[PDB]
C-alpha cells in the first residue's frame, strides 16, 4: 500500500491510496485532473533529502522519486519514525 | 553502490534520474540530449564550486566523491549550453 498526497489549493491535500499493475505517470496525472479539474496539470513535484523541489515529468523519473521515497519509509520504519505519504504539488 | 542519482538543473527546474552501476559518460550525455532536447555541458555542483565533467574519468571522479560522502545521496548536475 502506497499512499500519495496530492496538494491541493487552500491548506488541503487529497490522499489517493495506490494497490498493488505497474503504476504509470499517466495514471498519476489522470487521478490529479479527477481531483483539480479546474487546472490544466502536466507534471508534479516533490522534495527530495535537501528540500529541493523536484520536477517529474515521466516514468523514469517517477521511478527514482519511488525509491527515494521508499527508502525513506523503510528507514522511518526501522528507527521508529512516523511514517509519511508521498507528497506531490502539481504543476502546469 | 546501488544506482547513482543525478540531480539535473536546468532553466530553474531540477530532475532526477537514477544510472545502473557503472554509470558510462556516453549514457549520462545521452539521457542528457533525450530528456532535454540537446546535448548540455555538465558541471558538477558543490556550493559555490563547481567543475566541468568532460569524460569517463571525470564521471568516475565525481561518484568517487559521492560514494566517500557521508552526506551526499545525488550528484548534483548543472546543465549549461556549450
Amino acid at each position: 500500500v502506497l499512499v500519495i498526497r496530492i496538494k491541493i489549493p487552500n491548506s488541503g491535500a487529497v490522499d489517493w491510496t495506490v494497490h498493488s499493475p505497474q503504476l504509470l505517470f499517466r495514471d498519476v496525472l489522470d487521478v490529479i485532473g479527477q481531483v483539480l479539474p479546474e487546472a490544466t496539470t502536466t507534471a508534479f513535484e516533490y522534495e527530495d533529502e535537501d528540500g529541493d523541489r523536484i520536477t517529474v515529468r515521466s516514468d523514469e523519473e517517477m521511478k527514482a522519486m519511488l525509491s527515494y521515497y521508499y527508502s525513506t519509509v523503510m528507514e522511518q520504519q526501522v528507527n521508529g519514525q512516523l511514517i509519511e505519504p508521498l507528497q506531490i504539488f502539481p504543476r502546469a | 553502490q546501488s544506482d547513482v542519482r543525478i540531480k539535473f538543473e536546468h532553466n530553474g527546474e531540477r530532475r532526477i534520474i537514477a544510472f545502473s552501476r557503472p554509470v558510462k559518460y556516453e549514457d549520462v550525455e545521452h539521457k542528457v540530449t533525450t530528456v532535454f532536447g540537446q546535448p548540455l555541458d555538465l558541471h558538477y555542483m558543490n556550493n559555490e564550486l563547481s567543475i566541468l565533467l568532460k569524460n569517463q574519468d571525470d564521471l568516475d571522479k565525481a561518484i568517487d566523491i559521492l560514494d566517500r560522502s557521508s552526506s551526499m545521496k545525488s550528484l548534483r548536475i548543472l546543465l549549461l549550453s556549450q
